[PDB]
């Protein structure tokens, strides 16, 4: 899950405050690439 | 025992009719596999509510601990079995039970974010300030997991 | 059928706090308990 990736501990500061991956990045499920986008009669579509 | 191993299998599989017949013939309810899991441990784990009640009616140890100190309430709370958690607590389950790690049913419930079970545990007097071997509370888990709903409940 | 298995959770915060790398932790565990194929040697003109 995106949650689990968010919890990833990058480092801990001197005071002891945790720096998680979600503190330095936005974490979501998204395509390996965003180059190819398809439509079927002006309607959102994929295909093979 | 013979029936002890059959009850362990029956309780796990969730065959209510077989468990009934075993309780009549007198299958050992305190039977334990190599890891120290009783039929109640298994019933609680696999979410078999009817068998949990049947086992407890037949003098099953509610505060039985495995070889690492985990109880049926730890399992029921961790895997989100609200109905079984209530039954266990009604029959006198140690709400502040600590395993060998110092983890409680509240810690485990908070970790998977079972909001209903967390409020049930707190109702039956769960120690909200209870710390595991790393000094982490159910609240420390909630803010790390990023569970805003769970965070509000523990205040 | 499913069998009882010993789940071990490595605390990332505690590891970084004591200054112990996860590689050294996961190597020490994996090598000792699981075994580790390091490299090859020649026994009487036979690579093993």
């Amino acid at each position: 899950s995106t949650e689990e990736f968010g919890k990833i501990l990058l480092k801990v500061n001197q005071d002891g405050s945790r720096v998680l991956l979600r503190d330095v990045a936005k974490i979501e499920l998204g395509g390996e690439n965003y180059d190819i986008i398809a439509e079927f009669n002006g309607q959102p579509a994929s295909g093979l | 025992s013979d029936l002890g191993k059959k009850l362990l299998e029956a309780a796990r599989a969730g065959r209510d009719d077989e468990v009934r017949i075993l309780m009549a013939n007198g299958a050992d309810v305190n039977a334990a596999d190599v890891v120290g899991w009783t039929p109640l441990h298994l019933a609680a784990y696999w979410g078999h509510l009817e068998i949990v009640e049947v086992l407890l009616k037949n003098g099953a140890d509610v505060n039985a601990y495995d070889t690492l100190g985990s109880t049926p309430l730890h399992l029921a709370a961790h895997f989100g079995h609200l109905e079984i958690v209530e039954v266990l607590l009604k029959n006198g389950a140690d709400v502040n039970a600590k395993d060998d790690n110092g983890i409680t049913p509240l810690h485990l419930a908070a970790n998977r974010g079972h909001l209903e079970i967390v409020e049930v545990l707190l109702k039956y007097g769960a120690d909200v300030n209870a710390q595991d071997k790393f000094g982490k509370t159910a609240f420390d888990i909630s803010i790390n997991n990023g569970n805003e709903d769970l965070a509000e409940i523990l205040q | 059928e499913d069998t009882p298995q010993f789940k071990i959770d490595i605390d990332q915060e505690k590891a970084q706090a004591l200054g112990v790398s996860i590689n050294d932790i996961n190597t020490t565990l994996g090598a000792a308990w699981g075994g580790s194929y390091v490299n090859d040697f020649i026994d009487r003109g036979r690579v093993k």
